[PDB]
């Protein structure tokens, strides 16, 4: 269909894969570190979740320099895709109301 | 790291009576605590995950609680079988570290 | 009226429900786990709307499963919420502009 | 000039006045509160600043009713200022585009 | 090329230099605090990320007032960069889309 | 989970006199303390809640303050109808749990 529809489900479905792959390679930077605590799977996932949406309460946070740059990746991701839908919502809402004129 | 204190070593109750293992931590760890069980000569068996939550094949009579710094595994009506040594175990932090152990006796 | 400014207003309702059956269902979701904090409701709903402008203080947040799963609704929703007002802003801007042109 | 860019000069207005507003006010909320840290007003100011960004790091937050008020409209007035300078270089990048062909 | 793709690389490359002298200025504004955290490089950095993309989580954070106005100009050329490339991505769209019509 | 330490379990004062029950929790829980008496026979009644605010129907006699770890449930000038038990009881964090009790003697 319309590419910003497409772009939109193609960022979401990425975004899901960031959240799974960034679980994964936290737990996997992070071990190893003394103190960390985003070292098991289902807590990171939830982790990935909240730095995606940027709201980062934090309860576990990476501190290891590899477990900040998966951060990073997770927070751009997700920054990036709920930016992508926005703008599909805008170039939508252009569309319709060049024609109720 | 986390140090995880379990007093007294040796815990010694009546049959059939209300037994209470101990497990203190050096910081707060929510409830991320696990209980094992290792008869002599056998090898480690889990018998409570996260704290308080059940497992597979462990009677019912096995329970634990707890949250923060301070946990109970406990046993309602010890029996014979349940004599053993009985370790906690953190995850919360790494890296995981193990209790001293307490052993039953009857 | 116009398209945008129907699915913002429609998404402003929709966020107050959120935020209240998030209240209501984040309490629910977290009596019964050990330690957690976010058990009484009116702190519960402070929680729903620092979570769904993504402020996350934190002060409070779900320790559970379910509750993390609502607090992701909550996000969610608030995030596309405020998305769908920025676009509607834009929708109505590009208007105006074609015109004062 | 352009509406658009008049809408954010005043959104922009308005946040610092919230801002200000809101420093006073949340003192004045949290006075009175056993344990509130969001009491004298240099800090409370940066509470406001990165209340209105959403950073929310959070070291300061919130704990009386009003004062969760106030934080909620501060908030508010920062994600819709910060979305109506979006919604402005949307318009403004549409505009210039349309022209580039 | 066009506008908007132009200030959207333009505002990354910048943010880029806001991170990194962001970064320095903390740690030159911090150390001298008794207390503060913010006062080695590498973790002002992915203090400074953080902050940028308002994740927030927080670990770390300002304690006096200039290190918080650096802070304030990072969480702002971050919010207006991410909503540079969202706003150019709308342009983008509604172009293609006008287009497929 | 959080424990509440009540002492003096009993407090002995003389008619009219000042008198401060204490509470200590064994980790912070903002102002999530509410005050009950309970009489000889009687059902519980809450006092305060949240630390400090006053209920409709109890006395003006009755106050309470403090946050954090430490708090303390005040009588001015106290009355022979407040010889009863009286408990802290926390909602901060779950579950709820109680204090052990100060008996008001006179
Ligand atoms: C996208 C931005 C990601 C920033 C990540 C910062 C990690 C800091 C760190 O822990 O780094 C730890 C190491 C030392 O162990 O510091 C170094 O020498 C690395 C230079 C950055
Ligand atoms: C929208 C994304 C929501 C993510 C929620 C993650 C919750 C993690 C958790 O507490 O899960 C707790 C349980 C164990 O009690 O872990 C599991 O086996 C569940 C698999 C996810
Ligand atoms: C825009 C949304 C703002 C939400 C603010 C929530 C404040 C909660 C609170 O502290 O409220 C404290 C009081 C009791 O002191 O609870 C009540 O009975 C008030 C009902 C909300
Ligand atoms: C963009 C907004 C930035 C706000 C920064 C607030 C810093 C507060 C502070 O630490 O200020 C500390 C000083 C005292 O040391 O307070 C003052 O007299 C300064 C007046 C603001
Ligand atoms: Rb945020
Ligand atoms: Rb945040
Ligand atoms: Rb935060
Ligand atoms: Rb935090
Ligand atoms: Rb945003």
């Amino acid at each position: 269909s319309a590419l910003h529809w497409r772009a939109a489900g193609a960022a979401t479905v990425l975004l899901v894969i960031v959240l799974l792959a960034g679980s994964y390679l936290a737990v996997l930077a992070e071990r190893g570190a003394p103190g960390a605590q985003l070292i098991t799977y289902p807590r990171a996932l939830w982790w990935a979740c909240e730095t995606a949406t940027t709201v980062g309460y934090x309860d576990l946070y990476p501190v290891t320099l590899w477990g900040r740059l998966v951060a990073v990746v997770v927070m751009v991701a997700g920054i990036t895709s709920f930016g992508l839908v926005t703008a599909a919502l805008a170039t939508w809402f252009v569309g319709r109301e060049q024609e109720r004129r | 790291d986390i140090l995880l204190t379990q007093s007294p070593a040796i815990l010694s109750v009546s049959p059939g009576e209300r037994v209470s293992f101990s497990c203190r931590a050096s910081q707060s760890i929510g409830t991320d605590i696990h209980w094992y069980q290792q008869r002599t000569n056998g090898s480690p068996r889990l018998l409570i995950k996260y704290a308080s939550e059940s497992i597979s094949g462990i009677p019912s009579r096995f329970s634990g609680s707890g949250s923060g710094t301070d946990f109970t595994l406990s046993i309602n009506s010890v029996e014979s079988e349940d004599i053993a040594n009985y370790y906690c175990q953190q995850s919360n932090r790494w890296p995981f570290t193990f209790g001293s152990g307490t052993k039953l006796e009857i």
